[PDB]
RNA sequence: GCAGAGGCCCCGGGGGCGAAGGCGGCGCGCAGGCCCCGCCGGACCGGCCUCUGGUGCAGAUCUCGGCAGCAGUAGCCGCUAC
RNA sequence: GCGCGUGGGCCCCUCCUGGUAAGCAGGACGGGCGAGGCGGGACGAUCCGGACGCCGGGCCAGGGUGCGCCGCCGGGGCCCG
RNA sequence: GGACGCCCUGCGGCCGCUCAAAAGACCUGAACCCGGCCGGCCGCCGGCCCGCCGGCCCCGUCUCGAAACACGGACCGAGGAG
């Protein structure tokens, strides 16, 4: 009853799908404490956002 | 319209778009959502999530003419004003004249701050405002009166 | 018999007319196609592409999101293929000068009271089929409720509310809850 | 209806399809059986009306009204209006209450071979409507509208002939078969009322107008259209292939030395 | 469509639809209905000509916070209102 | 009268595509109908099999519609409609419809003459009067 | 392609100078199908546009009605008989 | 984004487990049939070729070329198929 | 709603009559099926003058797989299911 074959075609027919770009670059799982200082960097000089 | 049906194409296909493996046959998922914890568990989990459960205090009738409290935010006090009367009134500025709007009496009981009022002074009558709507009013140099 | 199902990756499908009953939008959709089949200009084309969208894809622009889009060019022309609306939060309101495919009526009146006039794309081809001094706009496509629900809400990387009232606690608080 | 009998499904073992017999053995109860009911029966719980914005109304109204101005589209619809003087036809007519005195103004204003296109129109219908209370069917021809002019005696049995209040013109009468153009003899209240009824909609304003495909073609012909105009690059030409090396012509244009 | 993300119907099952007590309630003879409400109408007027078809009835505050600005009119004047105009009930 | 020259009309096939096991049986009328058997001979298209509807089939566009005298067809019920058919009409020819008359038919006759349509079935219902 | 509905069919669509229907024969269409001719028949019927649906059958031990071959076949062998 | 079918599969290779072993029972890369006409393998859903609009030429795969039954001869070796 | 005459042992037949028509116990009168007379030797598909060569298993249906010693199907008409 168990079988994959045709699983590999089947994956193939348009796969191979790379992750997507926000993946590659995020700020999920990264040191809590490299997130709270990169953000007070941003928020100063030219990056500031603040109004 | 009938006659522009997918059916009316389909007749002459014998199975009539259900299929030969498997066949239309009579609820063979069972009726309605059930089954929701044991076979379609993984539908249920995957597009309904808190389906299952009881999650609040309960109240045994709910009055709902005092649970309803209508707000109107900062920024469309100005355009509750007929327009007429609104465009010079902003020239005008004037403390003796400010424009008094009873937001209750258009339909609304608080007021919230989402947007920045004009900097002519505006007077607001509501039952209720909001901390950010009380800065902001007081900063345009209105006064927040209240309402009975 | 060929291999044409190695390198080939199938043929995608786009709207290349309006589906629009509307005889006016039809004639413009062919009016801004005639005039980008001849002079080659990036605003024509974009124009008859976004004339042909859907109402889903054509998502309306307020008065106010055009103050502050053209606040840095009071000159340049705008373009909408949506509709305008009023904002009533905008008191007061701007000079512009755009080119809409219709214009709300309170729109249209507070644009003109404050002396700009209220183009239309008819008007448009008459006076720029190149676009020249004319920038292109649209209204933000995820406006719409049903763009938040799209998505398996229930997953735990999901970020999408659940689809009906709920009212129960099995996932509804934390991912341990389940 | 197929639900009075009694039937019973014989059963397995009987050499006889499972379906509801009778007592004597007749087949019933089934959509397939003589006698039974129809497989999903018509109910009057159907949605036989379908409703329709204020304002969508208004606009088809008022684009049919708009549509009887056009020239050409009265003559499309099939109106013969060649005698007729103006479109819209505005006849001031006093009140009339003789179909001799309408038929002269009908006559006197190009409208009466309209009439007679209707009048010899009349014929038997084409099928069980005929027997359905349905069995004659005349041509449809001009729509008067009357305001405070009595002219609807006069005018009720000219054939093909109908009448409409200002205050309330039918879009089903306005264009007749879904295809707008129908001749209206508008009295003259009717006409000098048309601004005060379409005014008394709330506060609805007509849809503004819009262009048409010659006011775009001549928009698109207008010098600045023209002048944004670039020529393409010549195209490119195909040639079938003949084989180059039988002939010392055809071989020079790719091999002259040779 | 087949599962996939569709709210839950909150639409109860119909009863009584074979059998039973009829619980569906066609609506055709709603036109019918206006001309005989009006007809019932014209025949009370003239019973009583010069008489308003309908009596005089009070404005009263609606009920409850949401309402409490508007007014709407109520089944009858109150003893004190009739007696400061100076009108006995009867 | 004489049609324009035209182009040889080329027919891709010259017998009618008949429905599998029409021969059998009279209930299958010889209308065609697509084969649409799980294990059907004709779907497969095995060999000996009847041949099968295929758009390959059609007529040259510009022979196509055409009649075999070299005018195509449009017809006529009435003298009216004879004179807008061939009003700047030389490529096309009007079949009476069965319907007319005999009686009308001379006159759409009598027209066609005057007009150069020519009819295809002018001599259909002629026997004199009553 | 079917059956109704709203229109149109440029002097107001086709019909006892023969409608629908039936039977054979062409022609057109890749085909679904259409058209015309001859004959019967004896009063209704359409083409296009818009609308509607109880809208297309080789089967379902399908329903009902007709009826074939088997087949001038099996058989008409109780009660003594004319 | 929105759905549909499907969720009994089976063969040919190649490596397998296992059973004494099968047109056996389970695995896997690929392909095939399923759902692929056509030619060949006498015959065979899967083998060898070829994977299909309707056709008129030409070319020629795989398999063959006494006669059925289209199409072959030449040379060397072998010989109670 | 059938004049007459002819015959018939008689039945009944025959002519014809009435009527626009037998429409004659009844409008049209299909398919199946059958009888005469005439014409052939014959299922289909292709080539051809036309009886020769070549190719063709019985459909539907479940099924991994049906010509199957799987199942349903005498024949024809009408009805018959998103």
């Amino acid at each position: 009853n168990h079988t994959s074959k045709n699983q590999n075609r089947k994956d193939h027919r348009n796969g191979i799908k790379k992750p997507k770009k926000s993946a590659y670059t995020s700020h999920k799982g990264m040191c809590p404490k490299y997130l709270r200082n990169l953000r007070r960097s941003r928020a100063n000089d030219p990056r500031q956002s603040l109004r | 319209p009938t006659r522009i049906r997918k059916s009316r194409k389909r007749r002459g296909h014998r199975q009539m778009g259900y299929g030969r493996v498997g066949g239309h046959r009579k609820h063979p998922s069972g009726r309605g959502k059930a089954g929701g914890l044991q076979h379609k568990r993984t539908s249920f989990d995957k597009y309904h999530p808190g389906y299952f459960g009881k999650l609040g205090m309960r109240n045994y009738h709910v009055r709902r003419n005092i649970e309803y409290n209508p707000t109107i935010n900062i920024d469309k006090i100005w355009s509750l004003i007929p327009e007429e009367q609104r465009d010079g009134f902003l020239q005008r500025k004037s403390t003796t004249e400010a424009p008094v709007v009873d937001v209750t009496r258009f339909g609304f009981f608080k007021v919230l701050g989402r947007g920045s009022l004009p900097q002519c002074p505006i007077i607001i009558k509501a039952r209720y405002f909001s901390s950010d709507a009380e800065k902001k009013l007081r900063e345009v140099g209105g006064v927040p009166l209240l309402v009975p | 018999g060929i291999d044409l199902k190695t390198g080939i990756k199938k043929r995608k499908v786009e709207r290349k007319e309006p589906k629009s009953p509307n005889p006016y939008i039809r004639l413009l959709h062919n009016a801004f196609k005639v005039v980008y089949e001849n002079t080659g200009e990036d605003f024509t084309k974009v124009l008859t592409k976004r004339l042909c969208l859907s109402k889903t894809n054509r998502p309306v622009l307020s008065v106010s999101r055009l103050a502050h889009l053209m606040h840095k060019r009071e000159d340049k022309i705008a373009v909408v293929a949506s509709t305008v609306t009023n904002d009533e939060r905008l008191v007061t309101i701007p000079r512009m000068t755009i080119c809409a495919l219709k214009f709300s009526a309170t729109a249209r009146s507070r644009i003109e009271k404050a002396g700009g006039r209220c183009m239309s794309f008819d008007e448009l081809l008459a006076e720029k089929p190149t676009g020249d001094n004319c920038v292109l706009l649209q209204g933000r496509r995820s406006c719409r409720a049903v763009c938040k629900k799209f998505g398996s809400p229930g997953r735990p990387n999901s970020h999408v509310k659940p689809k009906g009232e709920h009212k129960g606690r099995r996932g509804a608080r934390g991912r341990h809850s389940w | 209806a197929g639900v009075q009998c009694t039937a019973h499904s014989w059963g397995p073992g009987r050499a006889v399809a499972r379906l509801p017999r009778k007592h004597g053995g007749i087949g019933a109860y089934a959509n397939f059986a003589r006698g039974g009911h129809m497989a999903h029966p018509t109910t009057v719980i159907r949605r036989w009306c379908r409703k329709v914005n204020l304002n969508q109304r208004r606009y088809a109204v008022a684009s049919a009204l708009a549509a009887s101005a056009n020239a050409a589209l009265v003559e499309a619809r099939g109106h013969r209006i060649a005698d007729v003087p103006s479109i819209p036809l505005v006849v001031d007519t006093d009140n009339v209450t003789k179909t001799k005195d309408a038929l002269a103004i009908i006559k006197a204003v190009g409208v009466l071979r309209d009439v007679e296109r209707c009048k010899d129109s009349r014929h038997i219908r084409a099928g069980r409507g005929k027997m359905r209370n349905r069995r004659y069917i005349t041509r449809k021809g001009p729509l008067v509208i009357y305001n405070t002019e009595d002219v609807a005696r006069g005018f009720r049995n000219l054939p093909g002939v109908d009448l409409c209040h200002v205050s309330s013109i039918r879009l089903l009468e306005l264009a007749p078969g879904s295809h707008p153009g129908r001749l209206i003899l508008w009295t003259k209240s009717a006409f000098a009322s048309l601004d005060d009824v379409y005014a008394a909609k709330q506060n609805y304003t007509l849809p503004r107008s819009c262009i048409t495909q010659t006011d775009i073609e001549r928009i698109l012909q207008s010098d600045a259209v023209q002048k944004t105009f670039v020529p393409k690059r010549d195209p490119l030409v195909i040639e079938r292939k003949v084989d180059p090396f039988s002939s010392k012509e055809a071989l020079a244009r790719l091999d002259p030395s040779g | 469509a087949m599962g996939r993300n569709v709210a839950f119907s909150n639409m109860r099952r119909y009863k009584c639809t074979n059998k039973g007590p009829n619980l569906i309630k066609n609506w055709f003879n709603q036109p019918a209905r206006k001309i005989r409400r009006r007809q019932t109408r014209l025949q009370k007027a003239k019973a009583i000509f010069p008489c308003p078809l309908q009596k005089l009835r009070p404005s009263v505050t609606r009920c409850s916070q949401k309402f409490n600005l508007t007014q709407r009119i109520g089944r009858g004047f109150t003893l004190r209102e009739l007696q400061g105009v100076g009108l006995s009930a009867g | 009268i004489h049609p324009l020259p035209h182009k040889i009309i080329i027919k891709k096939r010259k017998n009618k595509f008949i429905r599998f096991q029409s021969e059998r049986f009279v209930r299958v009328k010889p209308s065609w109908r697509k084969p649409r058997g799980i294990d059907s001979p004709m779907r497969h298209q095995y060999r000996g099999q009847r041949p099968m509807v295929s758009i390959g089939y059609g007529s040259d566009k510009e022979t196509r519609f055409m009649l075999p005298c070299g005018f195509f067809k449009h017809r006529i019920s009435t003298v009216h409609e004879l004179k807008t058919l061939f009003m700047n009409n030389k490529t096309h020819a009007a079949q009476i419809a069965h319907g007319v008359s005999a009686r009308s038919r001379k006159q759409i006759l009598e027209e066609a003459k005057k007009m150069g349509v020519r009819v295809l079935n002018a001599d259909a219902k002629l026997r004199k009067e009553e």
